């Protein structure tokens, strides 16, 4: 009995190991059961593929990968903040003379106190640390018809 | 109407194209696409390519971007980078949205970042929490580096709570 | 038994064969379906040291 | 115009100052341990601490010497957990029942 504890499991051409026996429960943040999430999934895979493609850069089978999944989510949420923003200009700063955002704290507050339902679930901020605190970890596990959601 | 981000992005060279920074152009070409989040602005970008293991290059570009003008700096992968553009956000009051998580260094006071990574301890818990829903006894920890040993912490440390032999 | 002729994933012969505990395997091949045979018992699993 | 920088005691705060000096070319001179950093390619640091493994070999070699058969290893923070890791993965070749 295999635990992977990366949040990657899915990305891993199982196939091979699926017909062994193995239980192989692992993790996944990535809530695919959406069919939004699938979409976007989907899109992201099918933009990666009008590209010239990079096979054997590890042993995705043509999914999104963990890092790719944050940082979308990561967009999103500026994103989700300046919609929900004031008037929020852009100044143009300093580094030898640190002077401080005049818009800073009131849009780093409108940043950490919003919640947003992205690609890897529930973002949602305990605004006491700045950490990830409310999210979802999906169990998925090894089976004869592939990786299904425990 | 214009709101402007900013992204540091590590590369070893140029052939492994960053799917950090591919995820970071589809994500605001999507945005671009949604009229839906605040139609009146548009969501445009600037990046900032850096070479691998270097903070000094990273701090300068974070310089540069923030004399440019920059709303939000999405920080690079290696640590010490990332805690050196996270200071130098911290100082600027300007918000740092970083992507992975950072080796427990994280007491210096900050509250102008946000790590959309699950927390370690978080990750940890589950992982005692699955291993005491599948009533293991003896389990074999291998990890790959100290990162590992960090994030499993509280597995390691959860045998004197709970029964369960661990071998490292 | 006899692996089947035209569906060479003989798959559930060795899931049938893995389920009565059968360990000691002669097989009579050639040697293109001695290699078949070799991927397809890997696949299931049974390359182990009770086999 | 400095010689040679000696810089704080703590790891944010020592690697920005260990680039600054790698990439000016001026003799870093670190006195705390800091975090295992997993570039290991900048040159112009130098570093007075002994490093936690081999202070980690030294406390599983005076334990094999005391012939302990079940420690209990108590830490206070992870820095702790990097150092004490030779003694913790020893339970695999040497009898020890470790306990964290």
């Amino acid at each position: 009995h295999y635990f992977f504890t990366t949040l990657d499991l899915f990305a891993l051409d199982l196939e091979l190991y699926r017909y062994s026996g193995v239980n192989m429960t692992g993790f996944r943040l990535l809530n695919i059961d959406n069919p939004h999430v699938s979409s976007i999934i989907e899109k992201w895979s099918m933009e990666r593929l009008q590209a010239p493609p990079r096979p054997e850069t590890g042993l995705l089978d043509g999914m999104m990968t963990t890092e790719a999944a944050l940082m979308y989510d990561a967009v999103y949420m500026v994103a989700i903040a300046s919609h929900r923003a004031s008037q929020l200009t852009v100044s143009s700063l300093q580094c030898h003379r640190h002077k401080p955002w005049r818009l800073g704290p009131r849009f780093m507050n409108l940043i950490k106190e919003a919640r947003w339902d992205g690609l890897t679930g529930r973002i949602t901020f305990n605004k006491t640390d700045g950490l990830r605190k409310d999210f979802d970890l999906d169990i998925i596990s090894l089976k004869e018809e592939g990786t299904e959601k425990i | 109407h214009v709101l402007r981000i900013g992204g540091i992005f590590e590369t070893v060279e140029n052939e492994p194209v960053n799917v950090e920074e591919l995820a970071f152009k589809f994500a605001v070409t999507s945005i671009n696409r949604n009229r839906t989040l605040m139609p009146n602005t548009t969501l445009t970008y600037d990046i900032q390519r850096i070479n691998l293991f270097d903070s000094f290059e990273a701090s300068r570009r974070a310089c540069d971007q923030l004399a440019l003008g920059v709303a939000a700096l999405f920080g690079p992968s290696h640590s010490s980078s990332v805690s050196a553009v996270q200071s130098i956000c911290n100082a600027l009051e300007v918000p740092h949205i970083q992507t992975r998580w950072k080796h427990p260094s994280v007491d210096s006071r900050d509250l102008f970042y946000i790590n959309l990574y699950p927390d370690y301890a978080a990750i940890s818990r589950a992982v005692l929490d699955l291993v005491l829903y599948y009533n293991w006894k003896t389990v074999t920890v291998v990890y790959e580096d100290s990162t590992g040993l960090i994030r499993l912490q509280e597995l390691i440390k959860a045998p004197s709570r709970y029964n369960i032999k661990i071998k490292i | 038994r006899q692996l089947p002729p035209a569906n060479k994933d003989a798959k559930p012969l060795l899931k049938e064969m893995k389920k009565s505990k059968e360990f000691y395997v002669i097989f009579d091949c050639s040697h293109e379906t001695a290699a078949e045979i070799l991927k397809q018992i890997l696949f299931m699993g049974m390359m182990t040291e009770y086999y």
